[PDB]
C-alpha cells in the first residue's frame, strides 16, 4: 500500500558549487606528516551539483515540495545533506527501481537501521511519515510507505534498537551528513562523516574527509537511485493521506564521482587536512 | 499603554506628545519541573533509629546519596525539641535538591546543645566538635533519655576535656596522648599536671534534664551549584521547548523561555552562567541536554498620544518588531507565531524606528509635530 | 531605561517591592528623556539652519575651482559627497538602521551579543529624528547655498553672484585687495583644489583625526556595558541572583536580600544617568558651537 | 485592633513551630502563622492539667 | 579546608627530558574527601626497582 | 609508574591519625589511621628473569 | 624477526606515539615501506626502525 | 574585627563599605561638576589669549 | 583615589569583602582620570598657541 501525494508546488531544480567535498580516506593505512598522490572516483572539485532544495512548506501561496526523485548513479554517487529534525533517512538503489529485479533498500526508521535487498514492487513517490500530536506533545513515527511487496530477498541486515529524535525543529541547519555510495566488483562502498553546522541557506565550504565506514557484499547493478524522506503530518494539516501532510526542516544535494588524481595531505596525526585536483586546472 | 502613560506621570490628562512605556512583556502559561531519576528514599532509618550513636570525642559522618529527602516520613514518630536551620528557609526544603550531602552523627549532654551552633564556645564547640562561620546546613536534636542512659550511669559516651588548642571546623582528633600542664613535663602518667585527656558521660535515667543524653544530627550541604544525587518529592513533568515558561531545574527556579544549545558543559557542571553571573544555561536533570534560558521580556514600546482632552485614540510604536509579512514555515506541531505587539489594528506602517500600528499612512510630507523617529512624524487630523 | 527591568527582571516577588521606589525610578526616566530631546535640538541647531533648500546648480563653472568632493554625488544611492562617503565609513557604530528582533537572541548569541544583552537588562537606544539622508539634504543646501549667493544666501533673499566675485569680496574682507583674485585667479583655484584632494587623500588614510566622534560613540557602549556588568554584585545579599534568594528563602528573608540588591542596582543607573547627564552638557556646548560655527 | 486569641494544645516538643516560618507536621498541618505576623505567642507547660 | 581534603588534578602527554615543562592547563576537581584532620606536612611515596 | 603515593598529616606518626593515599598494583587505596609509619618508606618491583 | 598477523619483517620495536584510527592495522612511511604496527592483542602502536 | 566574629563582623563592615563607596562617589561627581566648569573657563581664556 | 586604601586601609578582612563590588572602584579612578587629563589639555589650550 502507498499514495501519491497531489499537494506539491511545481518548482525548477537549484544548483550549487561542491568545492573541495567528497574527499575520503583512499584506506585502511596509517599515513602522516606525508602528501601522497592516488588515483580513485572522486567528486571533482568546484563541480556543479543539483541541489534539491526541499523545503518549501512556507507562504500563503504555498509552495510545498516533497522532492524525492529517481536521479541517475552514473560511476557513483557523492551524496549529502543537511537537517535540523532526521527528515532525510534513507535511500533505493538499483537498475530499474522495480520488481523484476533485486535491488538494495537502506532505511533509518525510527529505533533501528535496516539494509535489504530484494525484489521489492516500490511505490512511484515513497515516503516514511511521523503524525501523532495534541493528546501528548511526544511526536510518534508510524507511516512507512516505501514499497508494496517484496520478495527474494537476500543480505537481511538489521542493526540494534535505539531511540530517534522526532521533534521538527526552527532555528539553522544542525547537522552535515556527507556520504560516498560507490558499487565496484561485488561491493556497495559507503563512506561517511557526521560535522555540526550552523547554516541558513546551502551546502556549506570547507573540507574533511570520510571514513571507510562499511563494505556491503551486494552482487547487484545499481544504475539509479532515490532519496527517501519523511513527511510530517499533524492536526493542524488536514487532509486525506495525499494532501493532510507538510514539507519537514530538511534538504539534499547530489553530484557524481569521476576518475581523478589527488594530491592529499596528511598531517602529523595522520589526517587529511588538504587535497589538490590534478585534474582541476 | 495609554492608561500606563497616566499612571507614570500620576495624571488623568496627558498631553500631546510622545511618551514611553514598559518593554514588551508576556507571561509564562505553564511550569516545567524537572529533577533526577532518583527512585529511593533517604535512609531517615539508619539516622534517626540508630542502635548507636559516637561520642562527641569521635564523631561518625555518613555519606547520603542517590534518595529523596523527604523529611516527612519522620512525622509520624520522631519528635526533635531542637531544631534549626542556617543555609536555608525550611519552608523551601521541598522544592530544593541537595548535593554533597553528609549526616555527622553524635552523643552530647543536654546543657551542651546549644554549643552546636556556628559561632558558639564552651568545651564542646573548642574541643570536640565545631561548625564553620558559614555553615550552610541543618541541625536536628533530642532528648534520647531512655536509649543512651542507663542506671549506672553509660560510660560509653566520652568527651574531650583537654586539648593544647581548638578544633577547626569538621576536625576530629582520637589522639589519647596525656595532656601536659603547667609546665611540668609528663611522660604519659596521669598525676600532678598530667591528665587523661577524656571524660565520661553519666547520663543515668535518674538525672535532670541538662543532664539527659541528646542526639545530635548535622546536615551539611550545598545548594544549586553541583549536580545532586539527593533531592525532595517534588514530582517532574514534561519539559517543553521554545515557549515562555515558569520552571524549577533542580531546585533552580525562574522564568524565560527554553532553547537548544550548543555549550558544552563539563561532566560536573549542573548549571553555568553569563557575563553578569546570572544563569543563563542549564544541564537537564533527565536526560543531558543543555539548554540556554532566554528571558520573556524583551524590546520596547512608546506611545504617540494626541492631547487626552481632544481623543483617546493613541498610536503605538514597537521598538523590536518589523511587522513586515515575510512568508514564514509551517510547523508541524505549532501555528505561526504573531508579532509581539498588544494589538494588530487597521493600519500598519513599517518604518526604521520600527514598526507603528494604528496610526494612518500617508505619503505627503509636512512640519514635525509629535516626533517618531527616524524621519517620521505625525499629527492629529479630521 | 526600562527600570524594572534592570533591576526586577522577570520577577514577581522583585517588582511587587519595587513598588515602593516609585517616584524615583520614573525621575531617572525624566532625566534621560531630557538628554534625548537634546540630542535631537543639538542636531537641528547644527544644520537644520536655513529651510531653503537649494538645489545643486547645473552649472559647475564656479570659476577654476572644482568642489566636486565637497558636493553630494547624484550617482550613488546616499545623498553624501565623497568626502562625506569617508567620514561614514571610518567612524564606527555598533549598528545603524536595523532593528533586532526578538526571535534574533533566541540562540547562544544572546550571550554574546552585547545589543542583545543590553536590551535583556532594560537598557535600550532611541533612533535620531533626523537620518543621514535628511542631514546629507541640509549639507547639500546649505553648499548650494553657499556655492551660489555665499554670504548673501542668509540674512535674506538669496542673491546670485559670479564665483569669481563672491571670492573677490571676501578677500575684500580679509583685507587682500580684489586685484589678487583676478590677477592669480588661477593659482587660486589650483592651491584650492589641490588642498582639498590632499583632505580627501589624508582622510583616507588616517581615521585618528575621527577620534572625537569615535568616543562619543564608545563611551556611550561603554557605560550600557558597565551597568550590565554591574549586575553581578552582591551588595552584601548573600547572591546577586534574584533566583537564588528567591529559591532559598522564604518570604520575610528574601525581603532582605531582595532589599540590598535593589539599593544596589538602584545606585548604578543614578550614576549611569548622572554621568549621562553631565556628558550632555558636554556635547551641547560642542553642538552650540557647532552652530555657531556653521 | 481587630484583635483575636487562638487557642490550643499541642506537645512541648512542637512549641517551636508555632513561630512564623516553621515547618513540621504542626506547623504544616494544623496551625499556621504568616510570614508576616503582626501579633505575639505565649505558651506554658500545663503537665498538672 | 574545614574537614576537606581537595585533590585537583590533570594529565598531559609531554616528551621532556629535563624539568617541568613550560606551558598551562587548569586543574579539574577530581575530588572532595571529607577527612577531618590536621596536615601539616606530608611525605612523598616513590617505587623502587 | 614510579611515583605513586603520598602521605599527609600531623607527625606522620603513630600519634596521631594520618592520610595514606597510594597508587599500588591493581589499586587505589586511601586509608586515615593511626599508622606507623617507616621513617624511610618504600613501595617496589622485583621479579625478573 | 617478527610476523604481525602475517606481516613479516625484522628491525626493533620501540614504543610510538602515532594514533591509529580503529580501522588502520598498518601504517607507511613517506616511500611506502611499513614502518609502525598496531599490535593485535593490545592494541598498542610500535614503531619498527 | 575585634570584638566580633566573622559573620557578624560582615554586616558591619558592608555599612561601612557602603558608606565609604557613596561618599566617594559624591567625591567623584563634584569633581566633575567642577571640572565642567574649569573647562569652560580654560577655554574662555583660550579664546581670550 | 586609592580606592581601597580609603576604604580598608592595612585591613585584609575588609579588603576581602570588597572585592565584590570591584568595578565600581575602577570606574571611581576612570572618572577622575578623565578629569585629570583634561587638565593638561585646557593648560595647553590656553597657553601653547
Ligand atoms: C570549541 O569547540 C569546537 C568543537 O570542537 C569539539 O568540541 C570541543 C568542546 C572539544 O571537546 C574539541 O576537542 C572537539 O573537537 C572547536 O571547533 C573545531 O576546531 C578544530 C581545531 O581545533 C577543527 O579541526 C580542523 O579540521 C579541518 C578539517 O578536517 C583541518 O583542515 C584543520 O587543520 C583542523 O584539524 C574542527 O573542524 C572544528 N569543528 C567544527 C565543527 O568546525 C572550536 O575551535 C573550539 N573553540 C575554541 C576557542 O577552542
Ligand atoms: C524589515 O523587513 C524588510 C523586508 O525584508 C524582508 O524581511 C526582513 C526582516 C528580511 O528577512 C529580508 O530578507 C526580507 O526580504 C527588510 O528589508 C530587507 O533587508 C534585508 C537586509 O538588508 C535585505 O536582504 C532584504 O532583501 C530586504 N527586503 C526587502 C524586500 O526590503 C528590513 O531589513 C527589515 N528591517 C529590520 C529587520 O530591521
Ligand atoms: C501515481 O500515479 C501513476 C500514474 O501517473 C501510477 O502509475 C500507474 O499505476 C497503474 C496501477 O494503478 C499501472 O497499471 C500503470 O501501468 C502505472 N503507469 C505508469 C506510467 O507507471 C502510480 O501507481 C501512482 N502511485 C500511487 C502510490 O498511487
Ligand atoms: C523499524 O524497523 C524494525 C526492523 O524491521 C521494526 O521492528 C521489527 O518488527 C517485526 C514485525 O513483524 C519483527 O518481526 C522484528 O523482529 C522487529 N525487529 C527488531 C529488530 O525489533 C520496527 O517496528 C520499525 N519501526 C517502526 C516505528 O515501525
Ligand atoms: C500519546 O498519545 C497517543 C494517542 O493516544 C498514543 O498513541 C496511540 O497508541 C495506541 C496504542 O496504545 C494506538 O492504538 C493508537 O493508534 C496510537 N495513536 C495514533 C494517533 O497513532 C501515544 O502512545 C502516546 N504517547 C505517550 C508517550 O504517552
Ligand atoms: C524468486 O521468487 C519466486 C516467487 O515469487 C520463485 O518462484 C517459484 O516458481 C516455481 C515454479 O515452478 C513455483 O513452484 C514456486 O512455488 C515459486 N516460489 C515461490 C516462493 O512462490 C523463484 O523461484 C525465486 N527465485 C529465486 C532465485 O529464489
Ligand atoms: C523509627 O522507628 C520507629 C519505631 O520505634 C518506627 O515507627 C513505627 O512504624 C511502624 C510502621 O512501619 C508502625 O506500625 C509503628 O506503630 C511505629 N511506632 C511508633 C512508636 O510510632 C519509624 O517508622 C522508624 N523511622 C524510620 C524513618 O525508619
Ligand atoms: C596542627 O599541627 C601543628 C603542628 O604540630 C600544631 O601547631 C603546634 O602546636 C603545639 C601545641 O600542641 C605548639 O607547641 C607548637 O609550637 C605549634 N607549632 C606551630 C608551627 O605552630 C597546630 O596547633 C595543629 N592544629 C590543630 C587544630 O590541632
Ligand atoms: C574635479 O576633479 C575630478 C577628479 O577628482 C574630475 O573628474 C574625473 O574625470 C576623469 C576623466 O578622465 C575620470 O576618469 C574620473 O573618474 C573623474 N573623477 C570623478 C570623481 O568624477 C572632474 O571633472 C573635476 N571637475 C571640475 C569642475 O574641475
Ligand atoms: C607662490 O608659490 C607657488 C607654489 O607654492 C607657485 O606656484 C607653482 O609654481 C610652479 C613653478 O615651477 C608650478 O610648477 C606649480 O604648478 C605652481 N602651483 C600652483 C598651485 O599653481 C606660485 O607661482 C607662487 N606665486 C607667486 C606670486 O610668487
Ligand atoms: C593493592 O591493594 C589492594 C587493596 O588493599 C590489595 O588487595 C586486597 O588484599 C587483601 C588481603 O588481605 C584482601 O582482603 C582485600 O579484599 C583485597 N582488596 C581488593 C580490592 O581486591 C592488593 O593485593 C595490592 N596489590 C599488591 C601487588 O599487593
Ligand atoms: C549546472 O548545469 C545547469 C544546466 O542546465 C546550469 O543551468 C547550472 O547553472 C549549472 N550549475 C553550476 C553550479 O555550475
Ligand atoms: C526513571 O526512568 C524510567 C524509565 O527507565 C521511568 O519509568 C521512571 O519514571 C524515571 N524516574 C523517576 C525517578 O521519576
Amino acid at each position: 500500500q502507498c499514495v501519491n501525494l497531489t499537494t506539491r508546488t511545481q518548482l525548477p531544480p537549484a544548483y550549487t558549487n561542491s568545492f573541495t567535498r567528497g574527499v575520503y580516506y583512499p584506506d585502511k593505512v596509517f599515513r602522516s606528516s606525508v602528501l601522497h598522490s592516488t588515483q580513485d572516483l572522486f567528486l571533482p572539485f568546484f563541480s556543479n551539483v543539483t541541489w534539491f532544495h526541499a523545503i518549501h512548506v512556507s507562504g500563503t501561496n504555498g509552495t510545498k515540495r516533497f522532492d524525492n526523485p529517481v536521479l541517475p548513479f552514473n560511476d557513483g554517487v557523492y551524496f549529502a545533506s543537511t537537517e535540523k529534525s532526521n527528515i532525510i533517512r534513507g535511500w533505493i538503489f538499483g537498475t530499474t527501481l522495480d520488481s523484476k529485479t533485486q535491488s538494495l533498500l537502506i532505511v533509518n526508521n525510527a529505533t533501528n537501521v535496516v539494509i535489504k535487498v530484494c525484489e521489492f514492487q516500490f511505490c512511484n513517490d515513497p515516503f516514511l511519515g511521523v503524525y501523532y500530536h495534541k493528546n501528548n506533545k511526544s511526536w510518534m513515527e508510524s507511516e512507512f510507505r516505501v514499497y508494496s511487496s517484496a520478495n527474494n530477498c537476500t543480505f537481511e541486515y538489521v542493526s540494534q534498537p535505539f531511540l530517534m529524535d522526532l521533534e521538527g525543529k526552527q532555528g539553522n541547519f544542525k547537522n552535515l551528513r556527507e556520504f560516498v555510495f560507490k558499487n565496484i566488483d561485488g561491493y556497495f562502498k559507503i563512506y561517511s562523516k557526521h560535522t555540526p553546522i550552523n547554516l541558513v541557506r546551502d551546502l556549506p565550504q570547507g573540507f574533511s574527509a570520510l571514513e571507510p565506514l562499511v563494505d556491503l557484499p551486494i552482487g547487484i547493478n545499481i544504475t539509479r537511485f532515490q532519496t527517501l524522506l519523511a513527511l510530517h503530518r499533524s492536526y493542524l494539516t488536514p487532509g486525506d493521506s495525499s494532501s493532510g501532510w507538510t514539507a519537514g526542516a530538511a534538504a539534499y544535494y547530489v553530484g557524481y564521482l569521476q576518475p581523478r588524481t589527488f594530491l592529499l595531505k596528511y598531517n602529523e596525526n595522520g589526517t587529511i587536512t588538504d587535497a589538490v585536483d590534478c585534474a582541476l586546472d | 499603554p495609554l492608561s500606563e502613560t497616566k499612571c507614570t506621570l500620576k495624571s488623568f490628562t496627558v498631553e500631546k506628545g510622545i511618551y514611553q512605556t514598559s518593554n514588551f512583556r508576556v507571561q509564562p502559561t505553564e511550569s516545567i519541573v524537572r529533577f533526577p531519576n532518583i527512585t529511593n528514599l533517604c535512609p531517615f532509618g539508619e539516622v534517626f533509629n540508630a542502635t548507636r550513636f559516637a561520642s562527641v570525642y569521635a564523631w561518625n559522618r555518613k555519606r547520603i546519596s542517590n534518595c529523596v529527602a523527604d523529611y516527612s516520613v519522620l512525622y509520624n514518630s520522631a519528635s526533635f525539641s531542637t531544631f534549626k536551620c542556617y543555609g536555608v528557609s525550611p519552608t523551601k526544603l521541598n522544592d530544593l535538591c541537595f548535593t554533597n550531602v553528609y549526616a555527622d552523627s553524635f552523643v552530647i549532654r543536654g546543657d551542651e546543645v546549644r554549643q552546636i551552633a556556628p559561632g558558639q564556645t564552651g568545651k564542646i564547640a573548642d574541643y570536640n566538635y565545631k561548625l564553620p562561620d558559614d555553615f550552610t546546613g541543618c541541625v536536628i536534636a533530642w532528648n534520647s533519655n531512655n536509649l543512651d542512659s542507663k542506671v549506672g550511669g553509660n560510660y560509653n559516651y566520652l568527651y574531650r576535656l583537654f586539648r593544647k588548642s581548638n578544633l577547626k571546623p569538621f576536625e576530629r582528633d582520637i589522639s589519647t596522648e596525656i595532656y601536659q600542664a603547667g609546665s611540668t613535663p609528663c611522660n604519659g602518667v596521669e598525676g600532678f599536671n598530667c591528665y587523661f585527656p577524656l571524660q565520661s558521660y553519666g547520663f543515668q535515667p535518674t538525672n535532670g534534664v541538662g543532664y539527659q543524653p541528646y542526639r545530635v544530627v548535622v546536615l551539611s550541604f550545598e545548594l544549586l551549584h553541583a549536580p545532586a544525587t539527593v533531592c525532595g518529592p517534588k514530582k517532574s513533568t514534561n519539559l517543553v521547548k521554545n515557549k515562555c515558561v515558569n520552571f524549577n531545574f533542580n531546585g533552580l527556579t525562574g522564568t524565560g523561555v527554553l532553547t537548544e544549545s550548543n555549550k558544552k558543559f563539563l561532566p560536573f557542571q549542573q548549571f553555568g552562567r553569563d557575563i553578569a553571573d546570572t544563569t543563563d544555561a542549564v544541564r537537564d536533570p533527565q536526560t543531558l541536554e543543555i539548554l540556554d534560558i532566554t528571558p520573556c521580556s524583551f524590546g520596547g514600546v512608546s506611545v504617540i498620544t494626541p492631547g487626552t482632552n481632544t481623543s483617546n485614540q493613541v498610536a503605538v510604536l514597537y521598538q523590536d518588531v518589523n511587522c513586515t509579512e515575510v512568508p514564514v514555515a509551517i510547523h508541524a506541531d505549532q501555528l505561526t507565531p504573531t508579532w509581539r505587539v498588544y494589538s494588530t489594528g487597521s493600519n500598519v506602517f513599517q518604518t526604521r524606528a520600527g514598526c507603528l500600528i494604528g496610526a494612518e499612512h500617508v505619503n505627503n510630507s509636512y512640519e514635525c509635530d509629535i516626533p517618531i523617529g527616524a524621519g517620521i512624524c505625525a499629527s492629529y487630523q479630521t | 531605561v526600562d527600570c524594572t527591568m534592570y533591576i526586577c527582571g522577570d520577577s514577581t516577588e522583585c517588582s511587587n517591592l519595587l513598588l515602593q521606589y516609585g517616584s524615583f525610578c520614573t525621575q531617572l526616566n525624566r532625566a534621560l528623556t531630557g538628554i534625548a530631546v537634546e540630542q535631537d535640538k543639538n542636531t537641528q541647531e547644527v544644520f537644520a539652519q536655513v529651510k531653503q533648500i537649494y538645489k545643486t546648480p547645473p552649472i559647475k563653472d564656479f570659476g577654476g575651482f572644482n568642489f566636486s568632493q565637497i558636493l553630494p554625488d547624484p550617482s550613488k544611492p546616499s545623498k553624501r559627497s565623497f568626502i562625506e562617503d569617508l567620514l561614514f565609513n571610518k567612524v564606527t557604530l555598533a549598528d545603524a538602521g536595523f532593528i533586532k528582533q526578538y526571535g534574533d537572541c533566541l540562540g547562544d548569541i544572546a550571550a554574546r551579543d552585547l545589543i542583545c544583552a543590553q536590551k535583556f537588562n532594560g537598557l535600550t537606544v532611541l533612533p535620531p529624528l533626523l537620518t543621514d539622508e535628511m542631514i546629507a539634504q541640509y549639507t547639500s543646501a546649505l553648499l548650494a547655498g553657499t556655492i551660489t549667493s555665499g554670504w548673501t544666501f542668509g540674512a535674506g533673499a538669496a542673491l546670485q553672484i559670479p564665483f569669481a566675485m563672491q571670492m573677490a569680496y571676501r578677500f575684500n574682507g580679509i583685507g587682500v585687495t580684489q586685484n589678487v583674485l583676478y590677477e592669480n585667479q588661477k593659482l587660486i583655484a589650483n592651491q584650492f583644489n589641490s588642498a582639498i584632494g590632499k583632505i580627501q587623500d589624508s582622510l583616507s588614510s588616517t581615521a585618528s583625526a575621527l577620534g572625537k566622534l569615535q568616543d562619543v560613540v564608545n563611551q556611550n557602549a561603554q557605560a550600557l556595558n558597565t551597568l550590565v556588568k554591574q549586575l553581578s554584585s552582591n551588595f552584601g545579599a548573600i547572591s546577586s541572583v534574584l533566583n537564588d534568594i528567591l529559591s532559598r528563602l522564604d518570604p520575610p528573608e528574601a525581603e532582605v536580600q531582595i532589599d540590598r540588591l535593589i539599593t544596589g542596582r538602584l545606585q548604578s543607573l543614578q550614576t549611569y544617568v548622572t554621568q549621562q547627564l553631565i556628558r550632555a552638557a558636554e556635547i551641547r556646548a560642542s553642538a552650540n558651537l557647532a552652530a555657531t560655527k556653521m
